[PDB]
């Protein structure tokens, strides 16, 4: 028994959340009270009550109850006990300074006394699981603070990230680069390995690949999902790759700071569409190497690889995979570092992936998810830390941290952190 | 955040606070009993932020009427929606302010400002969580603006931490009950700039203009400027009112509008422009509420946004529309008018949409600019007080009061340093 | 004490406007006071 406990900050973390758990009773046959009618891998995401009813291993946090609300009336409101749905009563507003420091400081307490009562119940803890936005104060500043404050409680025990990267498409405030920015700075010595979802990406997936005009957060959070769930699935299930928490850190991430994996899935097919070829092996192995398919946007072909992971689901067979990386070696380039092997680390679970039923996904015998360290990623860093200097030469906003009691060489040290981390994308890509 | 605390202080302050109440019952369903009668739950979603919910069915304004005068709050009384305020919450002297600032700062209104300040303890006290407080008053009178900035002083004293908003409206000599209105209006400014957290500008001038020029009334009555202003106040405060993902409380709101502290002086736009009696229209698209934003015509406010740039915009689009349709003409307006926005404030128009149109109109926008052109209502000001401070006119009804000529040499002085400030950011480059 | 330190420092800004408050008390009661005083002395004046 090696057990994932999973924490959603904030609006964006709550609302992933809820989609993502969904997925997963779907994926186990579970029912939205608890009850399954019944591999055995599922219990490192569900402990199992005296009822016989499943229940999530998961806190969500919010410092506005809002969101929060909404899951306590919602259809799963019986598959969370209360006591692990955690609100405040005044929001973050947008500003790092009050997630983190201000409103933060008085639900912080509480919310690691409710991690430490699911801690308990685990035989073999193997980590955390963190979903926040970096652009909301919650999302920002309070994850943060939660995560300094896991490293001190849980010694060296690893601790994985989903991170909203913002999309001005569907972003709320206009101090979201300095949010970003603050959060990266302070949660980079404590996270072991973070998965960035560009919403721009996923925006620009649901209006080409599934129709929709005006994508929503649901339209958005379902797409996110499948990823998170290609991601957790051999955590879940009995699986070859990606086995234990450890294993993502040692598979992808060379140096303690490159810890940024970038997320291709394929394929994402309209459901209200007309009956079609189901993909094979090497269309959907093509397909992760297609820049549109991607969890970030950024141009690979323009950075190195460090370290590649091909994720397959369903109706798969190692011949087909093998045939289709053959292929694709004759002709791309594939470029990695001159300390790094020309490879690919491959895992199938043999699950086909499940979709919400009324859902925009079509459902697919086979799918597959890349998770790539790329030197790419850095273009995604840039694009904030330009919005940042922009905003930051003028000192525009930053009064509303600095009442909070941030001090203004924070922001300094902040970017100058986030200069070194693009310095060190840049000097790992040499050679 | 949740409950907004609202005072209504003044002749125009109870006159425009009256018809704000009017015109949100009437589009949250609620009729003069305080009995909901509507038919979406949109109406109720977000009720609490403006109404505290009485035994039963029955909701009540959040809302302390001020005056030094007791006529207005009999005419409020009076009124279609009189009888929804608590009767407890109309706080009145019965020595006026006679229009002028120190009677109403000083004398007559500190006096009475203890008597409403133990009545707004009382609505914030029942909050589960204040988000903080709206004013609506004039300048140009004694008891909205002098009277209004000491309880804005008292209220920040006491509640530092919470969020000050007001809707100032700015005098005009197009529509003038007084030759003192420069001095009150900087004597108010004054007090404006250092103690709230958002202005919305509301002009005079600018609704007389709008009246005369495009509605084509001969004769502009209050109730006509009044009607501009309920249409405003509705607009500016859909996103605090109704569910919503863009400033949804006070403070996000601030802190998505307001760069610098000082600079919070907002300059509100609407589209379409409507008269009273207009209950025609056939007209508004997409395209044509979006092209209202530049236009001069259309802000409340007396300036021109093409004088200066924007340094944070909000659009509120209401009414069943395209959110695809509203996403391309507002990113049309930014491309087109690249130079009207500042470039070191990346993505700094920020656009909602609200399905719930307000009365009488299938389709509406309001815009919340902050724009370094509000410069000109404040010069306008300070050119009609030095004209009459050069010579010491009527000073003799201020220092009279016990004030000093250095309060008045200390207010213009701050004012001009505010247009002096949306200068300097008007002429800022990214050059970074 | 990266976070008290927040504490701290609000409170010194808080301090502060009650300071830059006390002080907008101050006048007030000075130009009210002085608002009788000259009054007073007018008919102290107009007696004699
Ligand atoms: N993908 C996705 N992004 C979201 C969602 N909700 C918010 N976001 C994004 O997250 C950012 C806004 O931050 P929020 O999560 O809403 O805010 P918060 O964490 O609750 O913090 P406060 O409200 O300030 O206390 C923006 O970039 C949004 O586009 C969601 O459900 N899905
Ligand atoms: N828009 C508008 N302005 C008004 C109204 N009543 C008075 N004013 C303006 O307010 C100023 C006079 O202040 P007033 O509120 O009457 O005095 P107070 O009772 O001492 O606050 C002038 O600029 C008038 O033009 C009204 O109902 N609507
Ligand atoms: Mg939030």
């Amino acid at each position: 028994m090696r057990e994932c406990i999973s924490i959603h900050v904030g609006q964006a973390g709550v609302q992933i959340g809820n989609a993502c758990w969904e997925l997963y009773c779907l994926e186990h046959g579970i029912q939205p009270d608890g009850q399954m009618p019944s591999d055995d891998s599922f219990n490192t995401f569900f402990s199992e009550t005296g009822a016989g009813k499943h229940v999530p291993r998961a806190v969500f946090v919010d410092l506005e109850p809002t969101v929060i609300d909404e899951v306590r009336t919602g259809t799963y409101r019986q598959l969370f006990h209360p006591e692990q749905l955690i609100t405040g009563k005044e929001d973050a507003a947008n500003n790092y300074a009050r997630g983190h420091y201000t409103i933060g400081k008085e639900i912080i307490d509480l919310v690691l006394d409710r991690i430490r009562k699911l801690a308990d119940q685990c035989t073999g803890l193997q980590g955390f699981l963190v979903f926040h936005s970096f652009g909301g104060g919650t999302g920002s500043g309070f994850t943060s603070l939660l995560m300094e404050r896991l490293s001190v409680d849980y010694g060296k025990k690893s601790k994985l990230e989903f991170s909203i990267y913002p999309a001005p498409q569907v972003s709320t405030a206009v101090v979201e680069p300095y949010n970003s920015i603050l959060t990266t700075h302070t949660t980079l010595e404590h996270s072991d390995c973070a998965f960035m979802v560009d919403n721009e990406a996923i925006y620009d997936i649901c209006r080409r690949n599934l129709d929709i005009e005006r994508p929503t957060y649901t339209n958005l959070n379902r797409l996110i999902s499948q990823i998170v769930s290609s991601i957790t699935a051999s955590l879940r299930f009995d699986g070859a790759l990606n086995v234990d928490l450890t294993e993502f850190q040692t598979n992808l991430v060379p140096y303690p700071r490159i810890h940024f994996p970038l997320a291709t899935y394929a394929p994402v097919i309209s459901a209200e569409k007309a009956y079609h070829e189901q993909l094979s092996v090497a269309e959907i192995t093509n397909a992760c190497f297609e820049p549109a398919n991607q969890m970030v946007k950024c141009d690979p072909r323009h950075g190195k690889y460090m370290a590649c992971c091909l994720l397959y689901r369903g109706d798969v067979v190692p011949k087909d995979v093998n045939a289709a990386i053959a292929t694709i070696k004759t002709k791309r380039s594939i470029q990695f570092v001159d300390w790094c092997p020309t490879g690919f680390k491959v895992g199938i679970n043999y699950q086909p992936p499940t979709v919400v039923p009324g859902g925009d996904l079509a459902k697919v015998q086979r799918a597959v998810c890349m998770l790539s360290n790329t030197t790419a990623i850095a273009e995604a860093w840039a694009r904030l830390d330009h919005k940042f200097d922009l905003m930051y030469a003028k000192r525009a906003f930053v009064h509303w941290y600095v009442g909070e009691g941030m001090e203004e060489g924070e922001f300094s040290e902040a970017r100058e952190d986030m200069a070194a981390l693009e310095k060190d994308y840049e000097e790992v890509g040499v050679d | 955040m949740r409950e907004i605390v609202h005072i209504q202080a003044g002749q125009c302050g109870n006159q425009i606070g009256a018809k704000f109440w009017e015109v949100i019952s009437d589009e949250h369903g609620i009729d003069p009993t305080g009995s909901y009668h509507g038919d979406s739950d949109l109406q109720l979603e977000r009720i609490n932020v403006y109404y505290n919910e009485a035994t039963g069915n029955k909701y009540v304004p959040r809302a302390i009427l001020v005056d030094l005068e007791p006529g207005t709050m009999d005419s409020v009384r009076s009124g279609p929606f009189g009888q929804i305020f608590r009767p407890d919450n109309f706080v009145f002297g019965q020595s006026g302010a006679g229009n002028n600032w120190a009677k109403g700062h000083y004398t007559e209104g500190a006096e009475l400002v203890d008597s409403v300040l133990d009545v707004v303890r009382k609505e914030s006290e029942s909050c589960d969580c204040l988000q903080g407080f709206q004013l609506t008053h004039s300048l140009g009178g004694g008891t909205g603006s002098g009277m209004g900035t000491l309880l804005i002083s008292k209220i920040r004293e006491e509640y530092p931490d919470r969020i000050m908003n007001t809707f100032s409206v700015m005098p005009s000599p197009k529509v003038s009950d007084t030759v003192v209105e420069p001095y009150n209006a900087t004597l108010s400014v004054h007090q404006l700039v250092e103690n709230t957290d958002e202005t919305y500008s509301i002009d005079n001038e600018a609704l007389y203009d709008i009246c005369f020029r495009t509605l084509k009334l001969t004769t502009p009555t209050y109730g006509d400027l009044n009607h501009l202003v309920s249409a405003t106040m509705s607009g500016v405060t859909t996103c605090l009112r109704f569910p919503g993902q863009l400033n949804a409380d006070l403070r996000k709101l601030a802190v998505n509008m307001v760069p610098f502290p000082r600079l919070h002086f907002f300059m509100p736009g609407f589209a379409p422009l409507t008269s009273r009696g207009s209950q025609q229209y056939r007209a508004l698209t997409v395209p044509e509420l979006t092209q209202q934003m530049f236009d001069s015509k259309n802000m409340m406010a007396a300036c021109d946004p093409r004088h200066g740039r924007y340094l944070t915009v909000a659009a509120i689009f209401r009414g069943r529309m395209s959110m695809k349709e509203v996403d391309e003409q507002m990113l049309n307006v930014q491309n087109k008018n690249s130079s009207y926005f500042v470039e070191w404030i990346p993505n700094n128009v920020k656009t909602a949409v609200c399905d719930i149109p307000p009365r009488g109109l299938k389709m509406s926008a309001t815009f919340i600019g902050n724009s370094t052109a509000i410069q000109e209502l404040f010069k306008r000001i300070s050119e009609q007080f030095t004209a009459m401070f050069r010579r010491k006119a009527f000073l003799h009804w201020y220092t009279g009061e016990g004030m000093d000529e250095m309060e008045f040499t200390e207010a213009e002085s701050n004012m001009n340093d505010l247009v002096s400030e949306y200068q300097q950011y008007q002429d800022a480059t990214a050059d970074e | 004490k990266k976070l008290e330190a927040a504490e701290e420092r609000r409170k010194y800004q808080e301090a502060e406007l009650l300071k830059h408050l006390a002080e907008k008390r101050e006048h007030e009661r000075e130009v009210i006071q002085r608002a009788i005083e000259e009054n007073n002395n007018w008919i102290k004046m107009a007696k004699e």
